[PDB]
This record gives structure tokens, C-alpha cells and sequence, in this order.
RNA sequence: ACAGCCCCCCCGGCAGCAGCACUCGCCGAAUCCCGGGGCCGAGGGAGCGAGACCCGUCGCCGCGCUCUCCCCCCUCGGGGG
RNA sequence: GGAUGAACCGAACGCCGGGUUAAGGCGCCCGAUGCCGACGCUCAUCAGACCCCAGAAAAGGUGUUGGUUGAUAUAGACAGCA
RNA sequence: CCUCGGUUGGCCUCGGAUAGCCGGUCCCCCGCCGGGGUCCGGUGCGGAGUGCCCUUCGUCCUGGGAAACGGGGCGCGGCCGGAGAGGCGGCCGCCCCCUCGCCCGUCACGCACCGCACGUUCGUGGGGAACCUGGCGCUAAACCAUUCGUAGACGACCUGCU
């Protein structure tokens, strides 16, 4: 599974009815995927792992994107996941700050790739939850819980290094 | 009276790493360093003006040493403001790093 | 362009500036790099000195007089770095190499001219402030260059003369500001045109 | 610019007293249209000013096949009195509208050129 | 050393991006790289925004963090940030850049003439002052 | 409280609406118009009709007018409804 | 395209013009990121840098970064001094 | 004449810092100019290279402003600065010009070559043979041959010759 900016999908599926149970149970999952095709594929992967279901023996009755119910509010996200390292499988709890749940999960995927070299096929997101600022455990997240937060931008690197490419004046980094 | 043409540099031919398509040339127009700035110069006439030993007839003038290979800008090349040019005859390789004039002629402004 | 592009080597990173210069001279442009002893190299000095000492070790075993020519002046070091980014075994590459001049210090043709700066090669923006770096002049001096002291003395004389010239320029500009204040009733008519069209805030 | 003719060629006159450009045809592909305009509505462009009026005239080569004697005569194009009258008639009512706006006549007297720092793709015309 | 700080109510100028050339207020801070940003009077709806495309100004508004558009807009309108911004040397430098960029050929000609005459008058005055200062004779 | 924030409300009202305040999609029988740059111009007797005669302005397709009559608006009979 | 290479990756071939791609790339050699690309990790006095492929293991590190489990602490932890 | 072609306005300069800079000014110290301490300004650099300067249609009537302590001299003579590769720059004295050149106006004229390209500069370009025209100036060495033997396979080298 590749990535992009991930989206949350509510995927509901069920086994096909048989003359053993005319109404098989419906199962719902949250899948964070680039698009609905990958979302359906990951739904089948996960329900094959959990229940004894297959894409051939079952069907997907709903697959719809879940829009964030408050994208204008900064909030803390705790994510419980598991992943395969080069030498085993580990459970992790990670914390992020973002406006959207899908953005937080994307942050998680990038951060796992950056810190643990974990590719997206190795990572199994098993719980995402908005948490109160008192329930946070990661100091890098907790340090932004200041009602009077204040910091400068110390050493501002010139990013327009080629417009102009040649110039007489040397850049200023203090602003 | 004045220059009346934009300066450009014959940077090289359209090419892969190990193949060279001499029929089309790459021009670096002075002051155009982004792809979105190249839209003005598309379709403009361009000239490679040089001197030789024998005199050749000059339109509206006396024969002199000046010779021209005419051409025009066809499209943009790269993100950094290159352009591609097609000339009436393929540009000689001694002209690489030399002056090309973009003549403003087929004006759209 | 058509003029000579004069670049000050102080505060610039070696390979970044050399890539810029190589592309410029391949585009048929005259380039002159002055004060090549002020060029910086990222990474600490011992590491960069070790790299140059490995370069010194690489020599032709049968006849070292034919082997790699290890140039010890900072200008020649930068010249060889640019040659490493130029296709110097063809006529186009040799002409591009000819279009480049390199100097230690600033010689009299160029000490009286303004000098450009390449931000994409500057240490201050290309290098994190906590990282270490080496000076090309110091590295050259400790690997075999002989003219670090005399170049420093001549640079200090050049700086004294430049300070005098800058004081004269400041005094002239102060006098110009006073002149603009002196004549303003006969100037405001054109000052308003300039202000209207955005020149002269 | 005064009017497009029947062949699509523009008829122009930067008045001859300003920059020595008579009533003359030009191609719209080979001109740059600037933003500055003068209201030349309700001026009277004479009706006879047409493509056939401005078409070039040629003399050679009747009653002469083999050239042994030079036929370079008449190469001096002569300005017609009719053309001079037409130029006077147009300029007499173009010029007062030019003078009505400050230092437009100097703008029309000067010629366009590309300074080394300026680029036509960033120039607003 | 530092005088301009990232903080709630700080007014920032957008250098580039979709909202370039606009003023915004910093409503909240997100993970050292982004800020919840709101221009209610400068037509920038609330959104995340990186600190790289911000250039902090000297104006600080007083509203609590993560307040609504109403309170941000009242803080902006009372002690009007639009006129106080336009009065600064920064804003009119931007405006001068814009009107120099949008200048036509006739305008360039007129600027050339006016600048020619202005420079000649100033240069004559400079020569006069130089000769007036050259008459010094004092042991 | 001399600021605010979140949820449920007894219920909302107005505008706008994947926004022309560039927050976040998939699309077009639920889709059309206009413009620019580049390359190209292969083919050569298409006439069922007059019994062709100046080189077939022809087939398919899409249209307009007349073989009816009233009006209306500009030009000085022409043009537009 | 992999610098180079019988076999790898893409793709198979009449002579050409235009458009677009594949695998692979876009500091300079060398066409193309001269994007105001995004988030982190990392300093190496043998750094690292792309299938085949052209060099490495067990074992360690109070280097730094994440994570798991457990424990102590205003009924005053921990570390220092007595 | 022969040949080689490029190019198509210039920037005549602080040192530098980057978790900071720049400009200006009153008191202390060193030769009337600089260095400090104040104080006042600017800082997404506006005393800004995203900049500055010059700006080319030419003339003729013709007025108002800028100037008139002004511009030109391939005109002479004198001085000074510059040595890192000074190959450059600046200042005076005499003489000879025009009151023109810069802005806004008045006035008409120039081949207006009948739509069309290589136009426009550096430029009196570089280089080579040759003719004419004047002025001011110069009258030499190297090599072979010979000799040496501090040298030597041969060349080369060290030497001598009214
Ligand atoms: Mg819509
Ligand atoms: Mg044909
Ligand atoms: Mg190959
Ligand atoms: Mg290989
Ligand atoms: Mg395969
Ligand atoms: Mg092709
Ligand atoms: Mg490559
Ligand atoms: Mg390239």
C-alpha cells in the first residue's frame, strides 16, 4: 500500500447469504487509505484476518468517506498500531496533533517510515482516538499545551536561492 | 536605435544521455528562468546570426559577411525556462554557448 | 550574459559554487572567482584535510611526474573542482574551462569592481549553523600552499583602501541626501511622478 | 492605429510631423498594441483610403525583353500630391487629440528599444 | 534579541502560497510547523498554515486561543489592522512594487523623463555643495 | 466573573453551498463555449445529368431565402428583426 | 535504463515528422526539480548513497531517536554531601 | 587590399554578521578626519542588484522652467594617486568654441522608398603584406667555421680571437 494524503473510509461488509444463515452479520471498519479501491482491499484483508471471510464469499455493502466533524479545531490524536520490524512485531502507541484524523494517520505513516523504516504494508492501524490534553503522554505533543505559547523563528533560511541566482547582497536570516 | 530582440543562448540539442536529436535545439532566454514565463516566447521567430568569409546578398541592403539561420520557438523545455526551437537547417555545433535572437515578430500582445 | 561575472569566494561552499560556475561557463559566460581562500567546505577540517591527503597519495607509481598534479593554491583547487564538473577532454569543455579565471585574494583588475554572490552556494543558507566546516585557505596552507601570509597582508591593504573608498561614498551619499532636501520645490513635480509609478517610496 | 482594411492590414499613421510615418499599411502580427489610446472616434478617415490605394505600383517591363541598356529609371518612388493631401487631412484632426494629453507627442517621437535589464515577457504594454 | 514572536493574536503576512499578499491572525499553534490561521477581514478562512510562508508583523491581537471568527473579527476591526497595516512602510513598499510592476510603456517614458530632469537638478545641487565645501582654508 | 472553550438542547432562523473569503471529494446524456503554440496538406475525371462543352463550386450531412402576406428598426434601393 | 557488462529492468526494430510514455531519472559532467516541495532520522579522525551487483557477521555503545514492560515519589523520590 | 570573427548600453570596489544587521547625530581620544559611549531613525533589507545610472529620431521658428559659480575640447602644459597582474584614475593652469544641448510647450520640415529578413553597437575591432604622406630618432646581434677542455657518444656545454 502506497500513500498520499490518506482518507478515512467507513467500510461495511458481510458474507453472502447462504441456506445456513439468511442474514449474516454486518461488520464495519475504519480504513485509512488513499482511495476507496484500496480501502475495500484493506477491508477484505482485515476481515479475512479477524473473521473467516473472503472477498469471493462476501460482499461490501457500503464504502463511504468519513469527513472530519471538526477540521477547524486543533486536537490530540493517540494511535494504537502494530508493525513488523526487521526482527519481530511490535505494538506502538503514538501521539500527534492535527486538525483531521486522516491527517494524523498520514503523519503517523510518515513518522513510522522516518523513525523505524517501516513501510506502509507493515503497519496495522488498530485504533485512532482523540484524547484530552491531560491524557497525553508524549512530551513533544504536551509542550504545545500552553495557553500563552510564544516562540520566535530564529534562523530563517532563504528558500528563494535561485531568484535571483546571482546577487550583490548577502541574505539576512534574522527577521 | 535599439536592440529589439531578446537575448538567448544556444544551450544544446534535444537529447537523451547518449542520443542527440539535432533537428531541434534548446535555447536559454535571458531573464526567463521558470516554465510559466515561457508562454510569451512561444511561436516567436528566432535567428542565429553569424559572419563568414564570402559576401552574401542582404535583403534591403548591400551584400556583407552576415548570414542567418532562421527558426522559431516551438514549446517550453524543462521547468527552468528552457525553450525548444526548430530552425530551417539544424544549428551547427560551433554555435553552442552563442547568441540567438528572439525577434518578437509574431506578436500576440 | 555578455559581461564578466565576478563572484566573491568568501562564505561559499566549494562544490555548490563550482557546479554553478561550471554551468555558467558552459553557457558561454565569462566567470571570475576571486578570494578563493575564503571558500568553505562542509564537514570538519580534519576530515577535509584527510580527503586532500588521500588525493595527495594518489600518484602514478611508475613516474609521479606524469601522475595527477596536486595543485596546492586555493584558486587552483577550485579550478580543478570546476574542471571535475566540466567535460574538459572535448573542445567545448576546454573552451568553457578557458572562460573561467580564479584568484587568491582580489587582484587589481577586480578589487575596484562590485562582486556578485551566489545564495544557492552560500554556507549561511546551505549549511546548518551547528555543523562544522573548513576554510580552503587554511587547508591549502597546511597541505602545501606557500602564500597564505602574503595574501593576507595584501588583502588587509586592499581592505584599508576599500574602507577609505567607502567613507568617500558615504560622504557623497550624505551630501546627495542634503541636496535632495535643499531642492524640493523644484523636484516635487517629478518626485510625484516617480511616487505615482512606484519608484521612490 | 486608425482602421483595419479589407485585407486585414492595419492602416496606421504616427503623424509624419512626429516620427515620419505616413499613412501606411502594416500587419497586425508584426506590431505590439500598447495600452495608451487616443479617442479618434468621430474623425473622418477618407473613404478612398483602401488596399487598392496603398498597393505598390510597378513599371517594368514592357517593350523590353533582353536587358542591354540599364532600366534602373523610375526606381525613385514619387510621393503623390494626392497622398500628401490625404496625409495633411488625416493629421490635421489627429494631432489636436494627441496634444490634448500631456507629453504624448514626445512618446510618439521616441522609438522603442530593449534595455539590458528589461524583458518583454515582464513588460506591460 | 528577538522581537517578533509566534503567538496567539499575532498578525502575519502571507509571503507565498494560495493566500499570498494577505494578512492573517495566528489563532493557534500546531506541532512547530503549522498554525491555525484566520483572516476574517482579509478574506482568509480558518485553516492550517505552515510557518514557512508567514512573515510576522508588529501587530498583536488580544483574543483567547481557538476563539471563533466573531471574536477574531472584532479584535481585528477594533484597533483596525487594515488601516494600521496600510500606514506602515512595509505595506506601501509592497504597493510601490505592485504599481511599478503594472506600469505601461507610456508610463515608463514619462518616468524616464521626470527622473532625467530630477537627477540633473539634484546633481547640479550636489556639485554646488561640493564647491561650497571645497573652500576650506584653516590651519 | 471585567475573556473564552466543548457537549446536549424546546427548537432554530437567514444566506451561501463541494464557495467568485483557493478548508476537505468523485463526476458529466448530470457539458458546453472561446482562444493560443507546434507538426502536417497524402489523394486528384466525385457530372445518371444537360444529351454535358470555360476548371464537374459535386455526394453524404447540417442549415437559410423565395415561389404567401403583413408589420417593426436603421441606411438610401440596401441591411437587421 | 543499470557509468561499464551475452542473460538484469523496459521494450523488440522498414525510412521519417509531431505528440506521449515505459524502466530509469532531473546539483554539474548530462536532457530534465533554477518546486520559496512535505514530515522526520543521521556527523562518521575508514559517513552514506538504489534489483542482478560487485563486499561483510556474531557481539557491543551512558551517541541520538522512537517504543514496551515495570518500579519509586510532598506519607517527600533520584543524584549528591553526612 | 587580404584574413578572423564575436558582440548589440554601463555600474568606478566597505568590511562583514546571520540567536542579528544598516544609517545618522552630541560627548571622550588620535591626527581638520577616524575609533568608542549616548541618542534618534530603518530592518521582510527602499541609503533596496526584486537596485541604480545613461537613455539615440534630427533639425527650424518659438515661449516657460533647470542652469548661467555651465558643457565641449582625439587642444596644449603641469601635478597627484595607484605595484598583487600598477596598462588605470583623478586634479590644476593657459588657449579656443557656443549659450546649444535637461524638462514642458509653439512651429513645420527631412526620401513619406508605397506591410516584410541580416536592421541598431562595441568599432577609428583584431591580425598580415603593401602604397603615399610628414615629423622625430637607431645603426645590432645570433649561428656556422676557428679555438678551448672546467665539457663531451654525437649534439649540447665552459672558453679565446689587433
Ligand atoms: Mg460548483
Ligand atoms: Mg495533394
Ligand atoms: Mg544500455
Ligand atoms: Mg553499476
Ligand atoms: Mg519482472
Ligand atoms: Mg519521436
Ligand atoms: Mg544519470
Ligand atoms: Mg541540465
Amino acid at each position: 500500500k502506497a500513500s498520499g494524503t490518506l482518507r478515512e473510509y467507513k467500510v461495511v461488509g458481510r458474507c453472502l447469504p447462504t441456506p445456513k444463515c439468511h442474514t449474516p452479520p454486518l461488520y464495519r471498519m475504519r480504513i485509512f487509505a488513499p482511495n476507496h479501491v484500496v480501502a475495500k482491499s484493506r477491508f477484505w484483508y482485515f476481515v479475512s484476518q479477524l473473521k473467516k471471510m473472503k472477498k469471493s464469499s462476501g460482499e461490501i455493502v457500503y464504502c463511504g468517506q468519513v469527513f472530519e466533524k471538526s477540521p477547524l479545531r486543533v486536537k490530540n490524536f493517540g494511535i494504537w498500531l502494530r508493525y513488523d520490524s526487521r526482527s519481530g512485531t511490535h505494538n506502538m502507541y503514538r501521539e500527534y496533533r492535527d486538525l483531521t484524523t486522516a491527517g494524523a494517520v498520514t503523519q503517523c505513516y510518515r513518522d513510522m517510515g522516518a523513525r523505524h523504516r517501516a513501510r506502509a504494508h507493515s503497519i496495522q492501524i488498530m485504533k485512532v482516538e482523540e484524547i484530552a490534553a491531560s491524557k497525553c503522554r508524549r512530551p513533544a505533543v504536551k509542550q504545545f499545551h500552553d495557553s500563552k505559547i510564544k516562540f520566535p523563528l530564529p534562523h530563517r533560511v532563504l528558500r528563494r536561492q535561485h531568484k535571483p541566482r546571482f546577487t550583490t547582497k548577502r541574505p539576512n536570516t534574522f527577521f | 536605435s535599439g536592440r529589439l530582440w531578446s537575448k538567448a543562448i544556444f544551450a544544446g540539442y534535444k537529447r537523451g544521455l547518449r542520443n542527440q536529436r539535432e533537428h531541434t535545439a534548446l535555447l536559454k532566454i535571458e531573464g526567463v528562468y521558470a516554465r510559466d514565463e515561457t508562454e510569451f516566447y512561444l511561436g516567436k521567430r528566432c535567428a542565429y546570426v553569424y559572419k563568414a568569409k564570402n559576401n552574401t546578398v542582404t535583403p534591403g541592403g548591400k551584400p556583407n559577411k552576415t548570414r542567418v539561420i532562421w527558426g522559431k520557438v516551438t514549446r517550453a523545455h524543462g521547468n527552468s525556462g528552457m525553450v525548444r526551437a526548430k530552425f530551417r537547417s539544424n544549428l551547427p555545433a560551433k554555435a553552442i554557448g552563442h547568441r540567438i535572437r528572439v525577434m518578437l515578430y509574431p506578436s500576440r500582445i | 550574459e555578455v559581461q564578466v561575472l565576478v563572484l566573491d569566494g568568501r562564505g561559499h561552499l566549494l562544490g555548490r559554487l563550482a557546479a554553478i560556475v561550471a554551468k555558467q561557463v558552459l553557457l558561454g559566460r565569462k566567470v571570475v572567482v576571486v578570494r578563493c581562500e575564503g571558500i568553505n567546505i562542509s564537514g570538519n577540517f580534519y576530515r577535509n584535510k584527510l580527503k586532500y591527503l588521500a588525493f595527495l597519495r594518489k600518484r602514478m607509481n611508475t613516474n609521479p611526474s606524469r601522475g595527477p598534479y596536486h595543485f596546492r593554491a586555493p584558486s587552483r583547487i577550485f579550478w580543478r573542482t570546476v574542471r571535475g564538473m566540466l567535460p574538459h577532454k572535448t573542445k567545448r569543455g576546454q573552451a568553457a574551462l578557458d572562460r573561467l579565471k580564479v584568484f587568491d585574494g582580489i587582484p587589481p583588475p577586480y578589487d575596484k569592481k562590485k562582486r556578485m554572490v551566489v545564495p544557492a552556494a552560500l554556507k549561511v543558507v546551505r549549511l546548518k549553523p551547528t555543523r562544522k566546516f573548513a576554510y580552503l585557505g587554511r587547508l591549502a596552507h597546511e597541505v602545501g600552499w606557500k602564500y597564505q601570509a602574503v595574501t593576507a597582508t595584501l588583502e588587509e591593504k586592499r581592505k584599508e583602501k576599500a574602507k577609505i573608498h567607502y567613507r568617500k561614498k558615504k560622504q557623497l551619499m550624505r551630501l546627495r541626501k542634503q541636496a535632495e532636501k535643499n531642492v524640493e520645490k523644484k523636484i516635487d513635480k517629478y518626485t510625484e511622478v516617480l511616487k505615482t509609478h512606484g519608484l521612490l517610496v | 492605429f486608425l482602421k483595419q482594411l479589407a485585407s486585414g492590414l492595419l492602416l496606421v499613421t504616427g503623424p509624419l510631423v512626429l516620427n515620419r510615418v505616413p499613412l501606411r499599411r502594416t500587419h497586425q502580427k508584426f506590431v505590439i498594441a500598447t495600452s495608451t489610446k487616443i479617442d479618434i472616434s468621430n474623425v473622418k478617415i477618407p473613404k478612398h483610403l483602401t488596399d487598392a490605394y496603398f498597393k505598390k505600383k510597378k513599371l517594368r517591363k514592357p517593350r523590353h525583353q533582353e536587358g542591354e541598356i540599364f532600366d534602373t529609371e523610375k526606381e525613385k518612388y514619387e510621393i503623390t500630391e494626392q497622398r500628401k493631401i490625404d496625409q495633411k487631412a488625416v493629421d490635421s484632426q489627429i494631432l489636436p487629440k494627441i496634444k490634448a494629453i500631456p507629453q504624448l507627442q514626445g512618446y510618439l517621437r521616441s522609438v522603442f528599444a530593449l534595455t539590458n535589464g528589461i524583458y518583454p515577457h515582464k513588460l506591460v504594454f | 534579541v528577538f522581537r517578533r514572536f509566534v503567538e496567539v493574536g499575532r498578525v502575519a503576512y502571507v509571503s507565498f502560497g494560495p493566500h499570498a499578499g494577505k494578512l492573517v491572525a495566528i489563532v493557534d499553534v500546531i506541532d512547530q510547523n503549522r498554525a491555525l490561521v484566520d483572516g476574517p477581514c482579509t478574506q482568509v478562512r480558518r485553516q492550517a498554515m505552515p510557518f514557512k510562508c508567514m512573515q510576522l508583523t508588529d501587530f498583536i491581537l488580544k483574543f483567547p486561543h481557538s476563539a471563533h471568527q466573531k471574536y477574531v473579527r472584532q479584535a481585528w476591526q477594533k484597533a483596525d489592522i487594515n488601516t494600521k497595516w496600510a500606514a506602515t512602510r512595509w505595506a506601501k513598499k509592497i504597493e510601490a512594487r505592485e504599481r511599478k510592476a503594472k506600469m505601461t510603456d507610456f508610463d515608463r517614458f514619462k518616468v524616464m523623463k521626470a527622473k532625467k530632469m530630477r537627477n540633473r537638478i539634484i546633481k547640479n545641487e550636489v556639485k554646488k555643495l561640493q564647491k561650497a565645501a571645497l573652500l576650506k582654508a584653516s590651519p
